[PDB]
RNA sequence: GUAAAGCGCACGCAGGCGGUUUGUUAAGUCAGAUGUGAAAUCCCCGGGCUCAACCUGGGAACUGCAUCUGAUACUGGCAAGCUUGAGUCUCGUAGAGGGGGGUAGAAUUCCAGGUGUAGCGGUGAAAUGCGUAGAGAUCUGGAGGAAUACCGGUGGCGAAGGCGGCCCCCUGGACGAAGACUGACGCUCAGGUGCGAAAGCGUGGGGAGCAAACAGGAUUAGAUACCCUGGUAGUCCACGCCGUAAACGAUGUCGACUUGGAGGUUGUGCCCUUGAGGCGUGGCUUCCGGAGCUAACGCGUUAAGUCGACCGCCUGGGGAGUAC
């Protein structure tokens, strides 16, 4: 309850029959998220993370939204985990085979800028490689080092992140995700009723999860 | 207008089962109970407590085994304006077994395998598989 | 529809106590009532085809009444013709 | 629903189906038995011709009917109820609901007179046409018939077709509110009865505008059309007939279940009513849409989802909704 009094219910009253049941209550225009029954889902759900994070967990922390993005980059990163908060590519997780091909593209590129190896031709094509890197680690760069498809997948919200979650259930990947009101729970096979966003929910959670992720690497 | 009480309760039973509704009520009656009764004898409802002292109801509680409902199909059979009498040898085997025929024997509404063995038939109800 | 002061008065008349519009006697009484009083204006303006369509209405279910009376009680439904002189 | 297929819509006899309880009965129903259900076939087991076909012993089957003895859950009969179905009473509410009679104002046309003068009218241009016998325009007065701008709506009423100025009279339905009352009196309905857009028909009225036909003027290769100038039926009224339509939601009626979101119309309750405000609880009605359904499009608590009672209809295209 402790941090967990600091989101409560979002979502003014579009919400979702699917959610009704780990909905609280309305109130004030809104109904709130029944945190009574969050709590379970709270450990529960991270009590399955440090399980397959014992080894490497690859744990793909999923977040594209304004908020969450700047955020997973730290949380996500500080562990042995994956980050993903710049436009979901279409496939990257069930087209690997064709998405990987990318990554090497980056991979090299890097050792282009790293030292003496981007020194080539004219400003110009500088430029136009110099470019190339950003937006290719953008996307590829909080998940390049990944030889292979993740163990688990935790994403923040269930629904602007839809194209993601879809892929794993897909591939057969367990999902993690913070579904509240107006998320579809159908999908994401461990649910977390929580705000969608609030700028405090998004990080407790991010690094709540975080810790319970780095500690069952022993 | 409410001509066969019975299919209601059927319907009523599967309808939920997809809705996953907790329970369901409804107006009881003596064939409505024991009807519901074998339904919960055989393992297909949690259980049942009929409401209501003047106006009778009928708390019955659907029941949902894993990641779905224990009454995958239930249909009506010996329906009005149509009815249907088997003999003690031409009771039906409901999903050749594994399901359940209810029948109104001269003893009881009791399942097909009960009736048979008993060697009474009776009029069908339904299809609970 | 029919005035309250001869709607009250034929409800007595037929009531099986006091108070009790729901007896089926007085229906039928009530309704030929505005039976007989309605062809009046019906002999005018004949016309009036929708208005008919109600009309034929009480009758059918005065016929479902009387009907009905018989079918449990064949006593009140004979002496029932006679104060109003129905069927014939 | 769009492939063939929901009667254009209602009322309703026979018929089919019937909420709930106790008792009762035992007809349907279930059980047993006894007759009988020809033998032969068929079938199972077993015999005989070297085998097979074929022949044969026994049994099964003949799922049918009748009688006797039981059983009584369900259906049926009877008795007694009950109240949620259906209906009645009291008081209201909204309404282009229906039948009748009044009456207002806007405009058109026509007639009469004033003013006034060479145009008007029309088209894509024109022309027919109307004009110096004075049109058109403008004004004044009068006649006459038809329809009701605005309000007006993604709105309301009706069974359907359909139903718009205002006033009155006669009249039907729907909805709500509290109660009080009857006690399943219900649902559907072949046949049957009635209602039925417009066009059409009969008699007799009416006739401003519009307008099949018809007549001119254009267009065109032609133009028995579209366009223009005219114009008869009819359109309006009364009474009677005709019964069709893409009579369409192209979706029969009654009832019960099944996530949600948004908007309209109408009743009632309750609120610091302090207010538009907000909180309930009924009716009807639009749009989006989930599950599920569907061949797809799409339907989606007003289903085309999930079910029950009854009815209607389909069975390849053309010939033909024709012939007889
Ligand atoms: C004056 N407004 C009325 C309004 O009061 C109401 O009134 C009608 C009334 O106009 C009808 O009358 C109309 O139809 C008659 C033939 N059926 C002929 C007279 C005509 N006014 C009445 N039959 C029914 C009322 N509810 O509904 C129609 C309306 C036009 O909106
Ligand atoms: C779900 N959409 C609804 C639409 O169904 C309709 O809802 C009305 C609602 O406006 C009425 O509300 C009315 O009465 C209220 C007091 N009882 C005060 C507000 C008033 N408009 C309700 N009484 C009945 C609903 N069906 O109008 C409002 C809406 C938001 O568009
Ligand atoms: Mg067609
Ligand atoms: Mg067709
Ligand atoms: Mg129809
Ligand atoms: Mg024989
Ligand atoms: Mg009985
Ligand atoms: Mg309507
Ligand atoms: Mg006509
Ligand atoms: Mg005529
Ligand atoms: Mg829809």
């Amino acid at each position: 309850m402790l941090k967990a009094g600091v989101h409560f219910g979002h979502q003014t009253r579009y919400w979702n029959p699917k959610m009704k049941p780990f909905i609280f209550g309305a109130r004030n225009k809104v109904h709130i998220i029944n945190l009574e029954k969050t709590v379970p889902m709270f450990n529960e759900a991270l009590a399955e993370l440090n399980k397959i994070a014992s080894r490497k967990g690859k744990i793909l922390f999923v977040g594209t939204k304004r908020a969450a993005s700047e955020a997973v980059k730290d949380a996500a990163l500080s562990c042995d985990q994956f980050f993903v908060n710049h436009r979901w590519l279409g496939g990257m997780l069930t087209n690997w085979k064709t998405v990987r091909q990318s990554i090497k593209r980056l991979k090299d590129l890097e050792t282009q800028s790293q030292d003496g190896t981007f020194d080539k031709l004219t400003k110009k094509e500088a430029l136009m490689r110099t470019r190339e890197l950003e937006k290719l680690e953008n996307s590829l760069g909080g998940i390049k080092d990944m030889g292979g498809l993740p163990d688990a997948l935790f994403v923040i919200d269930a629904d602007h992140e839809h194209i993601a979650i879809k892929e794993a259930n897909n591939l057969g990947i367990p999902v993690f995700a913070i579904v509240d009101t107006n998320s579809d729970p159908d999908g994401v096979d461990f649910v977390i009723p929580g705000n969608d966003d609030a700028i405090r929910a998004v990080t407790l959670y991010l690094g709540a999860v975080a810790a319970t992720v780095r500690e069952g690497r022993s | 207008s409410m001509q066969d009480p019975i299919a209601d309760m059927l319907t009523r039973i599967r309808n939920g089962q997809a809705a996953n509704k907790a329970a369901v009520t409804m107006p009881s009656s003596k064939l409505k109970v024991a009807i519901a009764n074998v339904l919960k004898e055989e393992g297909f409802i949690e259980d049942f407590k009929v409401e209501g002292d003047t106006k009778p109801e009928l708390e019955l509680t659907l029941k949902y085994f894993q990641g779905k409902a224990v009454v995958e199909s239930i249909q009506r059979v010996s329906r009005p304006g149509l009815r249907i009498y088997k003999r003690k040898d031409e009771l039906p085997k409901v999903m050749a077994g594994l399901g359940i025929a209810v029948v109104s024997t001269s003893k009881g509404v009791m399942t097909d395998r009960a009736a048979r063995q008993a060697g009474l038939g009776g009029e069908i109800i339904c299809y609970v598989a | 529809s029919l005035s309250t002061e001869a709607t009250a008065k034929i409800v007595s008349e037929f009531g099986r106590d006091a108070n009790d519009t729901g007896s089926t006697e007085v229906q039928v009484a009530l309704l030929t009532a505005q039976i007989n009083h309605l062809q009046g204006h019906f002999a005018e303006h004949k016309k009036d085809h929708h208005s008919r369509r109600g009309l034929l209405r009480m009758v059918s279910q005065r016929r479902k009444l009387l009907d009905y009376l018989k079918r449990k009680d064949v006593a009140r439904y004979t002496q029932l013709i006679e104060r109003l002189g129905l069927r014939r």
